[PDB]
RNA sequence: GCGAGAGACCGAUAGCGAACAAGUACAGUGAUGGAAAGAUGAAAAGAACUUUGAAAAGAGAGUGAAAAAGUACGUGAAAUUGUUGAAAGGGAAGGGCUUGAGAUCAGACUUGGUAUUUUGCAUGCUGCGGUUUACCGGGCCAG
RNA sequence: GCCUAGACCGAGGACUGCGGUUUUUACCUAGGAUGUUGGCAUAAUGAUCUUAAGUCGCCCGUCUUGAAACACGGACCAAGGAGUCUAACGUCUAUGCGAGUGUUUGGGUGUAAAACCCGUACGCGUAAUGAAAGUGAACGAAGGUGGGGGCCCAUUAGGGUGCACCAUCGACCGAUCCUGAUGUGUUCGGAUGGAUUUGAGUAAGAGCAUAGCUGUUGGGACCCGAAAGAUGGUGAACUAUGCCUG
RNA sequence: GGCGAAAGACUAAUCGAACCAUCUAGUAGCUGGUUCCUGCCGAAGUUUCCCUCAGGAUAGCAGAAGCUCGUAUCAGUUUUAU
RNA sequence: UUGCUUAAUUGAACGUGGACAAUUGAAUGAAGAGCUUUUAGUGGGCCAUUUUUGGUAAGCAGAACUGGCGAUGCGGGAUGA
RNA sequence: AGCGUGCUACUUAUACUUCACCGUGAUUGCUGUUUUGACGCUUUCACGAGUAGGCAGGCGUGGAGGUCAGUGACGAAGCCUU
């Protein structure tokens, strides 16, 4: 067998200067706050919810709203997400509170995130009963039938 | 697929290393690497190509040849550089004092140096004395005055020495050597 | 085949930049049957220089990727810059041999789109090779 | 060494380096210098014209001792002067004292005049004497001896 | 021929034809031709005895370090074959490439570091495996 | 000029460079991928074996222009099985010494086929040429001319010196042919000067020895293979023919 | 050599020259075979001579070793002149 | 310079000295040029386009130039040197 | 879905383009930091078909000199085995 020689060294290099500085991500024109999303994969696939803010993690936050459609405030990748045109006015909803913070890492859930719940599913309640329709447009699911073509259709 | 203009993986065909395994050869080449890689002089790539050469490439340099080279006109006072061995010449009159940087020296020829007030060194005590090869005189012995060039190109009325065992009348003189044996080439 | 190589063709779509006089003009019509050519306008010398631009460095194949290297072999020519270059071969200038010479032959793709139906015959019946003086360009886009 | 032939290299491969046409064979062409004047002619005219014939005539019974006579040049002449004392007869030699030189004593018969001597006299015993040598030994003062 | 000492020789299809009851067995009228064939175990301690069988043998037992050494003897390859198990199979089979399936194998929670409690050491608390929750960070596969 | 959809890739590994923005001896998209999140570590991941599916795949070796061939060898397996050694050589290479070189036929010696030591001869080389008798290599700085690496003087260039080597014109030695001085055993000698002649020569030696590969020749000669030829012997128990006795 | 009322028959399953051993590993321009891996380069079936035509030598094609140098002056090409 | 040549002081050949410098006298290219030694296999060939001879012709026989197969796999011509 | 002709798109070779890796050839640099590998390390570019054949670098076997004060009856060698 060979051995080892001493000019085989076993320190390793520092890796090189990186010029890989990132810059913001860009999201669809359609993605605009208050805009109706179908969640298309996770647990809550196929349910209609509200988008609300953009988080700095690059997500969006999304509510059902809970009381509508059983869909709590949480996160959702914009990529698992198409974008319909349906809208709601979410100018009177503060979601300023929210961030990346907010869904740390720490079942039993938090009576600050019920609390939170509640007071944005109110708000987004009131301005979703003045289209009609919306509220049962909203809890009811999304499903591809027979004959429809997503490269066709318009959401 | 390419359309060759030459042949392809075509090594140089010039040794670019001794073919002796002599350790003290080799720390010769490691001094005039370094030498050859540094100092611009052309001396100094001269000297390294020399040091790979065959030993018939390296004819012995008699010191006749460098008595020869010492007379040249301004050359009195250079400094000999033979790669290879110096051999002694019984013919010559007279020897000057001259320096000879040489591989080798035969036991006449570095008596003779010396004996007229000359020095005989080595090719690493040339690099300290003229490490660019300085007011130096490079002397190369005779290739073609080898026994077996002889015989090299030899053919119908080339003038060149057979390939022969025994020489006499009676070995390859006849025929083909002789119009009164039928023709001579 | 000894003309091809002369005009540095050893490979197919392979292009170079040629002079136009009578000794390179009775050069290329031996090598017509073999190559397609035509008058290369100069956005088209520039995209060539830009994207495929090569230069021959002691026997080397170097990329056109700073004017130091341009200038460090055509300086005596007076070409100090990749736009020096494109103006001495477009206008075709008194050191056009040295700075087309310092050009690596140019390695070409094949066209996106294809080639006609039958390449191996005259521009003017069909094919692809010879001369066809200005669509020269638009096969260049295709194939650079 | 054997490990270092082209024999171990060949392993492997059917002919052995002697192709499969030509297949390496006992004899083709002849043994030994044979067909030299019918299908070797072309080897032997090239290479070693003069083969065929007789030239110059016979001697039954050739002894060589008696053709022995070998040459000493003039510029080799003086390698026989005793080395140790050279350098001294080089300066004192004279008319009155020249230095010997016995060429037959050391193992030559006839001394040729390739060469030049010192200007120095020498007294040169030989066999046998070119003419042109001699005329350069008495050009230096000096003078040839026939011995025998 | 007789008597010795050796070897970069051969190692039982080799080396003399013959390592053995080998110029033997055997062939041919004859002259002549001419093999194959070494190895249990340190030691036969070569299996007493019981049982089934006409017997050969088998099954128990016994000797032995070993019977995966029983003279049909060290090791015990391949061709070829039996049994068991797995799999595949419409006028051959076999192969390469690719993936699936099944089987096997491999690998970072690293010689991981941070404080922590108890189990154990010859000993006077000290090197240090042990444990789970914390935190730092790491490995791999992915968005 | 601008906007926009997708795919494959991430070599390198402190800094150094070229640019750009300069709000700045700072920053950048500018000399090659980073950031972040989840899951997993009894596993997602990878490899191999077997098998299925898809696709392709004729039996190897051989001679041959051409083989899967309706050309030849090959049922299978194990073990054996074919460029060797030697004498003399060519080229090349390594090594020692070098106008020399080679101790080993032999002698000395020995820790005994070793190692160590010794020298005369001899071999090859240092002289060639001629059939031979024989003769036998400097006009010159060992020549001139054109190149020529290196070195010297320079300061692009230029000049000087130029080994090896190349082309070329000369010189010297031997042979051949011509001329033929003083002279003489009057037939010898051969000075001197020449010649589209000729040598495997000179012209400041390069060889000798050991080893290795490759190539050559003779040897069994890479291995196996004739029909034949020769020398010396054994058979008429079969059979052919004669004889003797049934 | 024998023997043959003759077929080249018979002479120990051997006969248009027995058998045995040796010379003898007879010679073969002819057939067959010729044993590990990878890397790089890479042909010829043409010239001339040969009782040469299934073979050799020779030149060519190929490899290897290099050597002298470093753009010097070359090319399976064009142009111009002839 | 010569012994060659001219009636010659004419020429022939080879020269000393001086002038013409990178457009040093067309293009294009040049993994550089030149040189040497040594040795292998081979010395049955065949095919395609075009030229071409004999033959009614031939997957016939014989030449010229080039390119191929032999020695070569790969995509196409189903298959095929 | 035949024949003549034109057009647009599309399909895919071991070919071409960009990139990774292997090897070969050339090439850049490396000693007051050469520094226990300079027969080494390193920069860059180009290239890779092959019978007969040549050469190079390696793999394996019997025995020999030296060395590992190497392995081994607490199991050498041999043999079988996803
Ligand atoms: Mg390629
Ligand atoms: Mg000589
Ligand atoms: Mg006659
Ligand atoms: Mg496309
Ligand atoms: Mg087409
Ligand atoms: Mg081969
Ligand atoms: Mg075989
Ligand atoms: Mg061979
Ligand atoms: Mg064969
Ligand atoms: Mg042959
Ligand atoms: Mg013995
Ligand atoms: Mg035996
Ligand atoms: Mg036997
Ligand atoms: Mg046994
Ligand atoms: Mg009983
Ligand atoms: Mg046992
Ligand atoms: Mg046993
Ligand atoms: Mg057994
Ligand atoms: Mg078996
Ligand atoms: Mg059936
Ligand atoms: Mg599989
Ligand atoms: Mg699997
Ligand atoms: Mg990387
Ligand atoms: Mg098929
Ligand atoms: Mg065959
Ligand atoms: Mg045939
Ligand atoms: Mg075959
Ligand atoms: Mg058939
Ligand atoms: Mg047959
Ligand atoms: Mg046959
Ligand atoms: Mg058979
Ligand atoms: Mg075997
Ligand atoms: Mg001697
Ligand atoms: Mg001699
Ligand atoms: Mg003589
Ligand atoms: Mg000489
Ligand atoms: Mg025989
Ligand atoms: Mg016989
Ligand atoms: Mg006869
Ligand atoms: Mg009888
Ligand atoms: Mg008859
Ligand atoms: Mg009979
Ligand atoms: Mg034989
Ligand atoms: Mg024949
Ligand atoms: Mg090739
Ligand atoms: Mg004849
Ligand atoms: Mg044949
Ligand atoms: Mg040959
Ligand atoms: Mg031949
Ligand atoms: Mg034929
Ligand atoms: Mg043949
Ligand atoms: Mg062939
Ligand atoms: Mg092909
Ligand atoms: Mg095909
Ligand atoms: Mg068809
Ligand atoms: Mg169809
Ligand atoms: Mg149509
Ligand atoms: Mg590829
Ligand atoms: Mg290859
Ligand atoms: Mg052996
Ligand atoms: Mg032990």
């Amino acid at each position: 067998q060979v051995a080892p020689k001493w000019y085989q060294s076993e320190d390793v290099p520092a890796p090189k200067q990186t010029r890989k500085t990132a810059r913001p991500q860009k999201l669809r024109a359609s993605l605009v706050p208050g805009t109706v999303l179908i969640l298309l994969a996770g647990r809550f696939r196929g349910k209609r919810v509200v988008y609300l803010k953009n988080l700095e993690d690059n997500t969006l936050l999304v509510s059902g709203p809970f009381k509508v459609n059983g869909v709590p405030l949480r996160r959702v990748n914009a990529r698992y997400v198409i974008a319909t045109s349906t809208k709601v006015n979410v100018s009177g909803v503060d979601v300023s509170k929210f961030n990346v913070e907010y869904f740390a890492r720490e079942k039993e859930i938090k009576a600050e995130r019920v609390a939170d719940q509640k007071s944005v599913d109110a708000a987004l309640l009131s301005e979703i009963k003045k289209t009609p329709l919306l509220k049962q447009y909203l809890a009811a699911s999304f499903s591809l039938k027979n004959g429809d073509r997503p490269h066709l259709l318009k959401f | 697929g390419r359309d060759h203009t030459s042949k392809q993986h075509v090594r140089s065909g010039h040794r670019t290393a001794p073919k002796s395994d002599n350790v003290y050869l080799q720390l010769l080449v490691k001094l005039y690497s370094f030498l050859a890689r540094r100092t611009d002089a052309p001396f100094n790539k001269v000297i390294l190509k020399s040091l790979f050469l065959s030993k018939i490439n390296r004819p012995p340099v008699s010191v006749s040849r460098i008595s020869r080279a010492l007379k040249q006109k301004g050359a009195a006072e250079k400094t000999i550089v033979v790669v290879g061995t110096v051999t002694d010449d019984n013919r010559l009159l007279e020897f000057p004092k001259a320096t000879i940087a040489a591989l080798r020296f035969t036991a006449g020829a570095k008596d003779r140096i010396l004996k007229n007030g000359g020095e005989a060194i080595t090719l690493d005590q040339l690099a300290l004395r003229a490490p660019k090869g300085q007011n130096t005189l490079i002397v190369r012995g005779p290739r073609n005055s080898r026994e077996a060039v002889r015989h090299f190109g030899f053919g119908p009325h080339k003038g060149k020495a057979p390939r022969i065992l025994s020489k006499g009348r009676k070995f390859e003189r006849a025929r083909g050597r002789r119009r009164s044996r039928g023709f001579k080439v | 085949r000894k003309v091809l190589q002369l005009l540095r063709l050893t490979q197919i779509n392979a292009g170079v930049f040629v002079r136009l006089t009578k000794a390179t003009s009775e050069l290329i019509k031996l090598a017509e049957p073999y190559v397609a050519y035509g008058y290369p306008s100069l956005s088209t010398i520039r995209q060539l220089v830009y994207k495929r631009g090569f230069g021959k460095v002691n026997k080397q194949r170097i990329a056109l990727s700073d004017n130091a290297i341009i200038e460090a072999n055509l300086g005596k020519f007076n070409i100090l810059s990749i736009e020096d270059l494109i103006h001495e071969i477009y206008t075709v200038g008194p050191n056009f041999k040295q700075v087309s010479n310092f050009l690596w032959p140019f390695k070409l793709s094949n066209p996106n789109g294809g080639f006609r139906a039958r390449k191996f015959q005259h521009f003017i019946q069909g094919g692809d090779t010879g001369n066809r003086e200005q669509f020269i360009n638009a096969l260049v886009k295709q194939m650079n | 060494p054997t490990r270092l032939t082209k024999t171990r290299k060949h392993r492997g491969n059917v002919s052995a380096g002697k192709g499969r046409i030509g297949k390496h064979r006992k004899h083709p062409g002849g043994r030994g210098k044979a067909g030299g004047q019918h299908h070797h002619r072309t080897n032997l005219d090239k290479y070693h014209p003069g083969y065929f014939g007789k030239v110059g005539m016979r001697y039954f019974h050739k002894q060589q001792n008696h053709f022995w006579r070998p040459e000493i040049n003039l510029d080799k002449l003086w390698t026989l002067v005793d080395s140790e004392k050279k350098d001294e007869y080089l300066s004192k030699s004279s008319a009155s004292a020249a230095p010997v030189i016995d060429t037959l004593a050391h193992g030559y018969g006839k001394v040729l005049g390739k060469g030049r001597l010192p200007e120095v006299p020498v007294i040169v015993k030989a066999r046998f004497v070119s003419k042109l040598a001699e005329e350069k030994i008495r050009a230096v003062g000096g003078v040839v001896e026939l011995v025998a």
